[PDB]
């Protein structure tokens, strides 16, 4: 699962 | 999960030298963002890890320009074009495109100097220890180069595997070279069952591995 | 911008860690950056545990992730971790670690600042004082030893003939097994300085008050 990466 | 694979290990260098360090991802860590979230971290000796590139090949603010990154996917590359006394320590690769961000094992940049037999030295238990119940075998293997050896304990011609206290010195900062310290220890009791006790050094300085013994009752 | 950690140095096995990592030179508030936990176990290299994103979404490394509990206090500007049920294999250096990024850029962050670390060591061990143990043996040269043997917590000190003599020591790291500490030291001299001359293992160990004077005399 991905890591989160805010935009 | 990401398993970074960092290939060479050990990386003894010359001031001076150029030195290249691969990372390689299990699976591609591009990100569906569009990013490549691999990063480079060094930790110099006595110290705690520090940024020197993120995505593949952008270097963090203070970190010279003889450091490059390059690759794409799973296959990365770290150059360092004239290394300095300040680069060395361990470099580790990191992934943060995937749970669990993993890191490579780390790559040991060292500086590199002429291969170097161990001084190997073996003492018997002392009386005090012997009079406490205890009975603890000691080899020191002294100023060796490279770290690489292997440490084999035999006693009366069996080897001992279990019992065994291992311990190295970080390289020497003057001469460059290892030691290593191996405690086998056993009961007064059992100690008193056997004769022969040996230490066995394999390392790349001899063709044959160096043997210190001693017979119990000399 | 500093992070210092704070954790409580040593533990038993099955206690509760709870780790502090405390940040100056921002506001966690404002920056809105994501911040971890990695560790350092003994002779190994790093371990990410943890990350708490700005509105306080969480993930972990599942091969540790139901021991471990990471939160944030925006107020006090700290973020903290709880690992329930240490034992002997959490003995590691814990740092925090910033994921800052690049201006307003939040997609382009990483570990840009990390902590000096916490150190942690899981023992069941109260303070014990070691035993310290001489190490005797024709050749130019003689080397000599001294063990320092069943000790908590770190650490000892170990001189040579009250400090005169350093060249040709080596004094190893300490390790611990079964809860307690080992070191030694070798000495290296000419066979004309021992046994005509003595030389002594000066060991303390501060936390038991110990102070061991051993001579290493011949068998």
């Amino acid at each position: 699962a991905e890591f989160r990466h805010d935009s | 999960d990401v398993l970074m694979t960092q290939t060479p290990l050990s990386l003894p260098v010359n001031l001076g030298e150029q030195a290249s360090i691969s990372c390689r991802s299990s699976q591609s860590i591009v990100h569906s963002n569009g990013h490549t979230y691999l990063e480079w971290y060094l930790q110099r000796p006595g110290q705690s890890p520090k940024l020197l590139i993120y995505q593949v090949s952008t270097r963090f603010s203070g970190v010279p320009d003889r450091f490059s990154g390059s690759g794409s996917g799973t296959d990365f590359t770290l150059r360092i074009s004239r290394v300095e006394a300040e680069d060395l320590g361990v470099y580790y690769c990191f992934q943060a495109s995937l749970v669990p961000l993993t890191f490579g094992a780390g790559t040991k940049l060292e500086l590199k100097r002429a291969d170097a037999a161990p001084t190997v030295s073996i003492f018997p238990p002392s009386s005090e220890q012997l009079t406490s119940g205890g009975a603890s075998v000691v080899c020191f293997l002294n100023n060796f180069y490279p770290k690489d050896i292997n440490v084999k304990w035999k006693i009366d011609g069996s080897e001992r595997q279990n019992g065994v206290l291992n311990s190295w010195t970080d390289q020497d900062s003057k001469d460059s070279t290892y030691s290593m310290s191996s405690t086998l220890t056993l009961t007064k009791d059992e100690y008193e069952r056997h004769n022969s006790y040996t230490c066995e050094a394999t390392h790349k300085t001899s063709t044959s591995p160096i043997v210190k013994s001693f017979n119990r009752n000399e | 911008v500093t992070l210092k950690e704070s954790g409580p140095g040593l533990l038993k096995p099955s206690q509760t860690l709870s780790l502090t990592c405390s940040f100056s030179g921002f506001s966690i508030r404002t920056s809105k950056v994501g911040v971890s936990w990695i560790r350092q176990p003994s002779g190994k290299g790093l371990e990410w545990l943890a990350h708490i994103y700005w509105d306080d979404d969480k993930r972990y490394n599942p091969s540790l992730e139901s021991r471990l509990t990471i939160s944030k206090d925006t107020s006090r500007d700290m973020v903290f971790m709880k690992i329930t049920s240490v034992d002997t294999a959490d003995t590691a250096t814990y740092y925090c670690a910033r994921r800052g990024f690049y201006g307003r850029k939040y997609e382009v962050n990483h570990f840009d600042y990390w902590g000096q670390g916490t150190t942690l060591t899981v023992s069941s061990a109260k303070t014990t004082a070691p035993s310290v143990y001489p190490l005797a043996p024709t050749g130019s040269s003689v080397t000599l030893g001294c063990l320092v043997k069943g000790y908590f917590p770190e650490p000892v000190t170990l001189t040579w003939n009250s400090g005169s003599l350093s060249s040709g020591v080596h004094t190893f790291p300490a390790v611990l097994q079964s809860d307690l500490y080992t070191l030694s030291s070798s000495v290296t001299v000419t066979s004309s300085t021992w046994p005509s001359e003595s030389i002594t293992c000066n060991v303390a160990h501060p936390a038991s008050s110990t102070k061991v004077d051993k001579k290493i005399v011949p068998r």
